[PDB]
């Protein structure tokens, strides 16, 4: 059910900052893929720091094997969006409720996703 | 690791040095932080958003990255990143123990043979730095308040030793530095977001020497007094070239070697007193500026005493023989004791003159000596003052050009920028006005060329009795009637240049003809700017003193002032025509000479070309199959008899007969005959050497030759006649289409040529010619000329960069695989409007303009930029970037004529460099133009008898050695595999140095000519006494236990 499942470390942090209370947006590298991303993740009540290794997993669905639209409980950070341009070393623009998130990698790597439907991006820090 | 600063990423705009200085020293050790600094936009209350701070150790330094890397460093909400630093904030060396505060400074000389050393000023307290990074020694001294900065490079000093000062051989007390070059010399010069930890808000600017008694400048050694220093060894064990002995010194009172003037390692004249000759004292000066004879070992009296009763010529022997041994000499009265018309003839048959050269430095001054060099036009007249004549150049330390902020540095005072001038710019005034003074003798400003005023270097006469440098310089012409600064000297420094001697023709067959000149869209463009006739009787009668059997169609010359290449007509009224927009200035003589008459030598293809032709359409595979093709062709050289004379007959001299050239068509094996093997290696070594350095590619269908036009009128704009000769390639088969047998020798063409110079920096240069076939014009008897139209819109010289008809050379080539089809109008050649002054010149403001050139000199940059431009950004030489680049160096190349400087804007400056430069301390990117591709491919490629030959192995061991040589290869193909720092930066002191050793090398081969032919004067005899000379040099046997050279009998 999982579509796209990677770990990602983070390289820098745009606003870089403890006590900023604002969206910080990350930068990570993937291991074995080599894959860019930005993602904007509040750090108060998720904190992540440079150099943490944490896994990235995206689902169109959280069900087990149908019912589109429990993978909960293996998580800590899900969230929904949809993806609305594919328009690329090809890259997708996934809009989690007005966070932007931006994964580039490789045509071959990301194939198999549509336009405007709606996933799922599951996140653990290890 | 290599330097303690480190550049934090992101700091808060809101903070001050003070605060993030507390921050460190808080989460770091205590006073752990040495200098701290935040850049402003503004001058001081717009800090940016990063900050450079450098710690006192790399421990530190480590401990800050490893809890950066932590994200540990928390400054006000805010994650400081530390990174790696370009540049320190201060030269200041990590290690405690190199740096060294209160230590006695001392210099001087090896006045003695033994162990004794003289000092001639003392300094205390000095400070000294040891940079091993830079590779240089900084020495801080304090005289009268301000404090003085001198550094010793590495390089500088040749080799290091040890001594003691407080007389126990235990001990080492004392440092001696030989230091080959001179020091340079600094001056300091008089808060908010800086800490610095101490007083280092300055700045460093160059200046002469600060001595009252000139004591750095005489002197070519320091000592470091300093303490027992039991560890001190391992520090100075990294100084090149160090000496593992231990060695003591005696101090001697050499403080009565005091010279107050401004050059001072020349010897006192009041000391001797007496009728010493100039020119042995002129040596002994110039054995003493070099390291091989120190003055106090020289202003003995013994020396001079026995020095004066002596005949001349083993006078000159002897020391010429001191001179050129490598090791110094530390007692020359023993060696000197265990030791024991033409000029006039050579000027006429092949103008050799010996020029005393100079070389001044901010320190001190290097005199080069006696070199025999060409000759110009003036010693013609002149040559019985030979000695008089001194070439002198300002250079650097290093003999390197000077930089622009070694003069006129620049300082914001007031409202606008204002520069400063610094003492050098001051010295470099006062040596031109006051002059030097070489013993018996002043040497007086007489001009400069128009080559020399790029090289920095100028011409002084020493003022006689007889003759005066303003009688010499009245002589040459009156320039008064100029009245731009640039201009007269131009018109002053123009008459210099070598030519051969000919015919006196008077002033009554002159004759004045109209010019012609269209002005068309309020242009005003003249088709007759150099232009000239001539007729065959007066060829013919010009061509017998130089030894022409071809008489040339057109040849450059220059007489009276007048400058300008002239054609050979058949109808012309007598032997001597002129045109008006010639005479540059009235001069009182008319003196006949010519420069160079016709040469086919095949053109090449320049970096520029190249850069230009990669837009029109022209693709990369026919350049890389070229290359390819010619790789191929060389390396078959070697090993191929029949490559060689093809290689050697259409790459340089489409006609010349040497000694290799005759071998090469008949000869043994390559494995066989060593003597040639080794020159044709050489000569391949030099090849691949060349390619390397920059692109030049041999084609067989293109030459370079001087164009005229004619005053016929039938050829329209766009149409031209081209004939050049025939080569090996074009005897072998004549038949092509663009190709017109017109003669057994001369080939006409009837392709589509293109004309370019060579500066080129612009796509409208570029321009598609078509050649046609006339009888009439084939009747005039045209050859090796281009005949440009006399009638049309704009004259062709001005299409190609705004040329001139002065003689200079043209790229032709009939190649049919260019593309014809893109055209672009060429800039406009309208230049800056003269500078024209409201009285006479003084003589000093030709001097200001003459020193002003160093600084804001920038034709040098301009086209490396360009040519970094071109490689980076696509559709090269169309964006306004180039056409800016390409006005900035028409600018600059005007600038030897009108005094308007270039002006090189920071912005434009590259910042990067391709793979095939040089600079490899520079940051090196990789390219993946045309250039890239072909260094790519070859970096692919690549990866009675018995006295007459001792005398001339003496002769060529002691020009090897003179000249610096070790091989015979390096010295009789003139080029030298190992160069100085200062040679290999700029090419036209390297090829006058060629010029010299060949014209040595020729010299002594003329000389082994004449003594042959007067040891036998019997022609089959001497045939026979020359087989005898191949035979001894050939058996291995008879091979002496010194080097025995085998390039003796080869001389024809």
């Amino acid at each position: 059910i999982i579509m796209f499942e990677d770990i990602f470390v983070v390289d820098k942090l745009d606003p870089d900052g403890k006590k900023f209370d604002k969206v910080t947006r990350v930068e990570a590298r993937s291991h074995n893929l080599e894959m860019f991303m930005h993602l904007d993740v509040n750090t108060e009540v998720y904190p992540l720091a440079v150099g943490d290794k944490f896994t990235l997993a995206m689902a169109p669905t959280l069900n087990l094997d149908g019912t589109p639209d429990t993978l909960a409980d293996k998580y800590e950070y899900i969230m929904h969006g949809k993806l609305y341009k594919i328009s690329e070393k090809a890259e997708l623009y996934v809009s989690f409720g007005g966070l932007l998130m931006l994964l580039q990698g490789d045509p071959a790597h990301i194939s198999h996703f549509e336009l405007d439907q709606r996933l799922f991006l599951l996140m653990r820090k290890l | 690791t290599n330097r303690s600063t480190v550049k934090i990423s992101n700091v808060p705009q809101t903070i001050v040095a003070d605060e993030l200085l507390r921050f460190l020293e808080l989460h770091l050790g205590e006073d752990t932080v040495f200098a701290l600094e935040i850049p402003t936009t503004r001058d001081n209350w717009k800090p940016r958003d990063f900050a450079r701070v450098q710690f006192t150790t790399l421990e530190v330094k480590s401990r800050a990255q490893l809890l950066s890397s932590q994200s540990k460093l928390l400054f006000k909400t805010h994650n400081l990143r530390l990174s790696e630093a370009y540049d320190d904030i201060i030269p200041r060396p990590v290690d405690p123990r190199k740096r060294l505060d209160d230590i006695v400074l001392t210099v001087g000389f090896p006045e003695s043979d033994e162990k004794r050393f003289c000092a001639l000023e003392k300094w205390d307290g000095v400070r000294c730095w040891i940079l091993t990074e830079k590779r240089r020694v900084e020495f801080w001294v304090w005289e009268s308040g301000d404090c003085y900065k001198i550094e010793v490079r590495f390089e500088d000093i040749i080799e290091t030793l040890s001594c003691c000062v407080n007389g126990d051989a235990s001990e080492i007390d004392a440092f001696l530095l030989k230091l080959k070059y001179g020091p340079k010399v600094f001056k300091r010069v008089t808060d908010r977001y800086r800490f610095c930890k101490e007083d280092f808000d300055f700045m460093w600017i160059r200046t002469t020497d600060f001595s009252g008694s000139k004591s750095i400048g005489t002197s070519t050694c320091f000592c470091l007094e300093v303490h027992n220093g039991s560890t001190m060894l391992d520090i100075f064990s990294g100084l090149p070239y160090y000496r593992e002995d231990t060695l003591s010194l005696t101090y001697v009172d050499g403080k009565t070697f005091a010279s107050a003037a401004q050059i001072v390692p020349l010897l006192n004249a009041a000391i001797l007193g007496l009728e010493f000759p100039y020119e042995i004292l002129f040596q002994l000066n110039a054995l003493v500026h070099a390291q091989k004879i120190s003055l106090f070992a020289a202003s003995d009296m013994e020396l001079i005493k026995i020095l004066r009763g002596m005949s001349l010529e083993t006078a000159l022997v002897i020391l010429k023989k001191l001179h050129q041994q490598s090791s110094i000499c530390y007692d020359p009265v023993f060696f000197v004791k265990t030791q024991m018309a033409s000029a006039y003839k050579r000027l006429t048959e092949q103008n050799i003159m010996s020029c005393q050269r100079a070389y001044v430095t901010p320190s001190k001054i290097y005199l080069l000596g006696p070199e025999l060099e060409t000759a110009n036009y003036v010693v013609k007249n002149f040559a019985e003052h030979v000695s008089d004549f001194m070439r002198v150049t300002f250079v650097e330390e290093d003999w390197s050009k000077l930089p622009a902020n070694a003069l006129s540095v620049n300082s914001k005072e007031g409202y606008f920028v204002k520069p400063s001038r610094t003492n050098i710019y001051n010295r470099v005034l006062s040596i031109l006005g006051e002059g030097i003074t070489v013993g018996p003798k002043r040497f007086e400003f007489l001009a400069f060329s128009a080559s020399q005023l790029r090289g920095n270097s100028v011409w002084m006469f020493a003022s006689n009795e007889k003759v005066k440098a303003e009688d010499i310089r009245e002589w040459m012409g009156c320039f008064r009637k100029i009245r731009s600064i640039s201009k007269c000297a131009a018109r002053m420094g123009q008459l210099f240049s070598a030519s051969r001697q000919t015919l006196i023709v008077r002033a009554q067959d002159v004759e004045q003809i109209p010019d012609i000149e269209v002005t068309t869209d309020g242009a005003d463009y003249c088709f007759s700017d150099g232009i000239g006739k001539i007729s065959l009787a007066f060829a013919k009668q010009v061509a017998q003193k130089c030894g022409l059997s071809h008489v040339p169609s057109a040849f450059q010359i220059r007489y009276g002032g007048y400058k300008g290449v002239i054609a050979v007509d058949r109808s012309s009224f007598r032997k001597l025509s002129l045109r008006d927009s010639m005479l540059k200035f009235d001069s009182n003589n008319r003196m006949l000479n010519v420069t160079r008459w016709t040469e086919s030598m095949p053109c090449f293809l320049n970096r520029e070309i190249i850069c230009l032709l990669s837009t029109l359409g022209i693709e990369d595979a026919m350049f890389e199959a070229m290359q390819a093709v010619h790789l191929s062709m060389l390396g078959n050289m070697l090993e191929d008899r029949d490559a060689a004379l093809n290689v050697l007959q259409k790459l340089s001299g489409e006609n010349s007969k040497n000694l290799l050239v005759k071998m090469l068509l008949q000869g043994y094996a390559p494995s066989s005959e060593p003597y040639l093997s080794m020159m044709l290696r050489v000569h391949h070594e030099s090849q691949l050497s060349e390619l390397k350095s920059r692109c030049r590619i041999l084609v067989p269908k293109g030459r370079i030759l001087i164009g005229c036009m004619d005053e016929m009128g039938i050829l329209e704009y766009g149409q031209v006649y081209v004939r050049v000769t025939l080569t090996k390639a074009e005897l072998k088969s004549r038949d092509q289409s663009y190709f017109r047998k017109i003669d057994e020798e001369t080939s006409v063409v009837i392709g589509k040529v293109v004309v370019t110079k060579n500066p080129c920096l612009h796509p409208g240069d570029i321009r598609v010619l078509d050649a046609i076939y006339e009888v009439h014009f084939e009747e005039k008897g045209y050859l090796d000329c281009i005949i440009f139209p006399q009638k049309g819109e704009r004259p062709h010289p001005n299409e190609c960069s705004g040329g001139d008809l002065d003689g200079d050379q043209f790229f032709v080539s009939w190649d049919e695989k260019i593309i014809p089809s893109e055209m672009d109008p060429p800039m406009d050649y309208a230049g800056s409007r003269p500078r024209l002054m409201d009285h006479d010149v003084t003589l000093e403001e030709i001097h200001k303009f003459f020193v002003d050139y160093m600084i804001s000199d920038t034709l040098g940059v301009i086209s490396t930029a360009h040519l970094v431009h071109a490689d980076r950004d696509p559709e090269k030489a169309r964006s306004q970037k180039c056409l800016e680049l390409a006005n900035l160096h028409s600018r600059a190349v005007d600038f030897a004529k009108t005094g308007a400087p270039a002006e090189m804007p920071y912005a434009l400056k590259p910042r990067e460099f391709p793979d095939f430069l040089e600079r490899f301390e520079k940051p090196t990117y990789i390219s993946e133009s045309v250039f890239g591709k072909l260094y790519r491919a070859v970096k692919s490629s690549l990866a009675t008898a018995k006295a007459h030959r001792d005398m001339y192995g003496e002769k060529l061991t002691s020009l090897m050695i003179y000249y610096g040589a070790a091989n015979e290869e390096e010295i009789l193909t003139g080029i030298l595999k190992t160069k100085e720092m200062y040679l290999a930066r700029d090419n036209r002191r390297y090829g006058d140095m060629k010029d010299r050793i060949t014209l040595s090398v020729k010299d002594l081969h003329k000389e082994a000519m004449g003594w042959f032919e007067k040891s036998c004067e019997d022609e089959q005899q001497k045939k026979k006494l020359a087989s005898a000379w191949y035979y001894v040099t050939y058996n291995p046997n008879h091979r002496d236990e010194k080097l025995t050279f085998l390039s003796f009998p080869w001389i024809v």
